[PDB]
RNA sequence: UAAGGAGCGAAGGAGGGCUAGAUUAUUGAGCAGCGAGAGGUGAAAUUUGAUGACCUGCUUAGGAGUAACAGAGGCGAAAGCGCUAGUCAAGAACGAAUCCGAUGAUCAAGGACGUAGGCUGGAGGAUCGAAGACGAUUAGAGACCGUAGUAGUUCCAGCAGUAAACGAUGCCUACGCUGUUGUGGUUAUGAGCACGGCAGAAGAGAAAUCUAGUAGGGCUUUGGGGAGAGUACGCGCGCAA
């Protein structure tokens, strides 16, 4: 039996979409499909920032942040506990998720 | 057998900007000033504007390239050979909900040198309004990307280096676009992204 | 006192092992050079914190030897179509080389992204484990 | 004619063919610096390095691709289509006092297109990798994992004719409740027209749910308990498969 309304992906009115490969095991995954991921991660560690402070040159000092997007293939996600499964009447809630750091 | 003992430091000089004198190099010692030429000359090195300038800290998002290019006793002199942003300034400028309008341009210097100049502008959404996004029309992205191709060309063509360079450190194209092209739509983050030197006349 | 005497630090930080290399600042002479597998014996720790922090201590002795002070820092991990996440590692040759005595100058991020890209090692199904 | 075709005006789109350019990246060679390991995994071995690896510079040579922006967004008959300029035909929708007047719906036979993998000839050959060969693991692995490696993967001229080619829901044409959110034009600024998404309701249905409500409107395809069987014989296409 049709186990979701929407088939799993995002595609509509559209025949085909461009793929993309998972960051765990590179397996091909559809973009509309993939599971994805943000993040804003510093490149200096909280715990280094008060050596940084007698470290420096400079007056003050602003840390560079590195930024990425994710892509998982479902068995990945599910595996890395980025998904759970959910009962029938909770699956049907979409809400955004945090930006990783 | 310490072979860093039979090293040579030079110091390297640049032009057209405040600070003279940036760092300094090794080389292994040798006889003959042929040789010290053909070791030193075709080097290259990148300064951030915030070291070779004073200024704004703010200003830190900008990197210069600078080749080796003549020998003087304890001095190697150095020309301009590029810009570039910095990786943070990029990563962090692109966000969801609006569009980016990019551009590739070449010009000629009267020096005889080519240049190829990359730039980038951002679409902005406006206050008193309620839409999530502030996405650009496809045909109105090429009104503003005609635009910027006559300030390129108005601004940087058939100069001197010595122009250039100062118009790079203002940031006077930027300034120019967010000015001349608001009337089609309002615009935010305009810069020049990256120069690179194609061609250099063969000269003596 | 006396004035900042700078070199170049460049760190690699992958999956499988950390590379430290101290160079002038065109990058055209050598000063010092280390890798995590140098130090250590067992291949499931040339990844580890602890040994990219040992491998760190012997490069900032020969910089002090060479007579240097100040170091700019850009650092990467594999990129291209592979991963681009720094590995573990590279977080911790940063700060040893701040509880040494140098000063730091400038850090950069210069992982080669690619605009687009060559196929991925894995074939269509991926690693199956 | 809230039937069709021809035409006018302003505009929109990863729809298609061609011409000329582009920022990086992955490999390969040259040269320079340094002097011991690199790679790979859950953990390791094949393997490669003093003929100087790895990593960092500068030069070059090729052949693919267009990251992030990028979405329950757009376009196309479907299959499918994502860098920038210039060029060549045709189409959809919208606005309105343009022209002709039944020119129309659906369709055996017959004709044109059709991802990928495959085949016939030419160009080319970076990356990836059927077959084949090793290293491990196991009672045994011929497999899964790692090293390596060929046909293919790209282009031009053709053949072939299958897919879970699926929203598993034929094509025209009707009658039908509300709220909300998009895309492109137009607007007495109140709204409409075309193409969508979402959430209830009422009916319906074995339920799950709703492209499934109401109904002697028109036309084509198609099923009749499991198996044997989409198999045998004959016939038609194809170089073969
Ligand atoms: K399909
Ligand atoms: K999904
Ligand atoms: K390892
Ligand atoms: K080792
Ligand atoms: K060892
Ligand atoms: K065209
Ligand atoms: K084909
Ligand atoms: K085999
Ligand atoms: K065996
Ligand atoms: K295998
Ligand atoms: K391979
Ligand atoms: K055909
Ligand atoms: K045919
Ligand atoms: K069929
Ligand atoms: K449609
Ligand atoms: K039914
Ligand atoms: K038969
Ligand atoms: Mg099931
Ligand atoms: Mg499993
Ligand atoms: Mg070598
Ligand atoms: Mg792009
Ligand atoms: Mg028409
Ligand atoms: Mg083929
Ligand atoms: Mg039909
Ligand atoms: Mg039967
Ligand atoms: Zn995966």
């Amino acid at each position: 039996t049709k186990k979701r309304s929407n088939n799993g992906r995002s595609k509509k009115n559209r025949g085909h979409t461009r793929c993309v490969r998972c960051e765990h095991c590179s397996a091909m995954v559809p973009n509309d499909k993939a599971i994805k991921k943000f993040v804003v991660r510093s490149v200096i560690d909280a715990a280094s920032l008060d050596d940084l402070k007698i470290a420096t040159i400079y007056e003050e000092y602003e840390v560079p942040k590195s930024y990425y997007k994710l892509n998982y293939c479902v068995s990945c996600a599910v595996h890395i506990k980025l998904v759970r499964v959910r009962s029938r009447w909770e699956r049907k809630i979409r809400k955004e998720q945090r930006v990783s750091a | 057998k310490d072979s860093f003992l039979k090293k040579e430091k030079y110091n390297l000089r640049i032009e057209n900007f405040p600070v003279r004198e940036v760092g300094a190099t090794l080389v292994n010692k040798q006889s003959t000033v042929a040789a010290l030429e053909k070791k030193l000359v075709g080097r290259v090195f990148e300064a951030n504007q915030g070291d070779i300038t004073t200024s704004d800290s703010a200003n830190c998002y900008r990197k210069f390239s600078f080749k080796i290019d003549s020998l003087a006793g304890t001095n190697a002199h150095a020309i301009f050979n590029g810009m570039c942003l910095t990786s943070e300034k990029i990563k962090g400028m692109v966000k969801r909900g609006l569009t980016l309008i990019e551009g590739v341009k070449d010009v000629v210097t009267k020096e005889g040198i080519t240049l190829r100049i990359l730039t980038i502008a951002q679409s902005k959404k406006e206050k008193n309004s309620t839409k999530k996004t502030a996405y650009a029309k496809t045909s109105v992205v090429k009104e503003v990307r005609k635009n910027i191709f006559r300030i390129v060309d108005n601004e940087l063509n058939g100069k001197d280096i010595e122009q250039i360079v100062k118009k790079l450190q203002m940031e006077t194209v930027g300034k120019e676009i967010e000015k001349e092209c608001q009337k089609i739509i309002p615009l935010q983050n305009c810069h020049v992204l990256k120069v690179k030197v194609v061609k250099r006349p063969v000269k003596e | 006192e006396q004035r900042l005497n700078f070199a170049l630090l460049f760190i690699k930080a992958t999956k499988n092992d950390t590379i430290i290399h101290a160079t002038d600042l065109t990058g055209a002479e050598t000063l010092a050079k280390s890798s995590g597998g140098s130090k250590v014996k067992a291949h499931r720790d040339e990844r580890d914190p602890y040994a990219a922090m040992l491998a760190t201590q012997d490069v900032a002795a020969v910089l002090k030897e060479k007579g240097y002070n100040a170091v700019h820092i850009k650092i990467r991990g594999k990129g291209g179509n592979q991963s681009k996440i720094i590995g573990p590692g590279g977080s911790t040759v940063i700060r040893t080389m701040m509880r040494s005595e140098f000063k730091l100058g400038r850090v950069e991020d210069v992982t080669p992204v690619a605009t687009d890209s060559t196929r991925k090692k894995g074939g269509r199904r991926g690693r199956r484990l």
